């Protein structure tokens, strides 16, 4: 599990910098955001789903 | 350009037609109204108020004519419902043009405000991140750089 782990860091690391992107995105323009939502919703269940293959 | 300028040029022009021969409208239901309250009784006042209707009448055929012939402007002109009953509460309509364009303004405003607002909280966030992050630095100036593009939209004002 040690490179899930490492997966899990920087898919973390990937959903800070992707908001950070999702807010540039909205301070220039309030338009494109609509697939970096999808990519935060990508990173959040991959980190989800991440976890739960951790769970057993 | 020069389309849209003899465009709006003829429209001055039908406007300022319309706006005298309306004039004289309001003039002859002054003339009427104020012969109908001095009403001398005679045949001849009969027939001066008759001629009165006779004028009015016309200038509305004029008027009409004008509404739809087809050199005409005023089918361009863009009236909303506001403008006409704005008037009809017989309050100003140029306070309705005031108040609109300040509408305008105070949204772009309040819109840039929230434009600033956003860069504060990204920059913040940015310079935090690559405080507690160093190896996080080169993707954050990536973001940054992307995400603050060079200005072509923008140096006009």
């Amino acid at each position: 599990y040690q490179y899930k782990i490492q997966e899990l860091r920087k898919l973390l690391k990937s959903l800070l910098l992707n908001y950070l992107e999702l807010i540039g995105v909205l301070s220039i323009n309030p338009d494109m955001y609509e697939r970096k939502v999808e990519n935060i919703r990508t990173i959040l269940v991959n980190i989800h789903h991440l976890l739960n293959e951790y769970r057993p | 350009m020069n389309g849209n300028s003899t465009n709006n040029e003829q429209l001055q022009q039908e406007l300022a037609t319309t706006q005298d021969q309306v004039a004289s409208i309001i003039e002859s239901f002054v003339e009427l109204g104020v012969s109908i309250y001095d009403f001398p009784g005679t045949p001849e006042a009969t027939k001066g108020m008759i001629t009165n209707l006779q004028r009015n009448v016309d200038r509305l055929y004029k008027l009409n004519v004008r509404s739809n012939d087809p050199q005409s402007s005023l089918s361009k002109v863009d009236i909303p419902l506001e403008v006409v009953q704005y008037i009809e509460d017989g309050r100003n309509p140029d306070i309705y043009t005031r108040e609109f364009v300040e509408a305008i303004r105070r949204s772009n405003q309040y819109q840039r405000g929230k434009m600033h607002g956003l860069k504060q909280l990204r920059d913040s966030l940015a310079d935090k991140i690559v405080d507690e992050f160093p190896e996080l630095k080169e993707p954050v100036e990536d973001i940054i750089k992307r995400t603050s593009p060079i200005d072509n939209v923008s140096n006009t004002h």
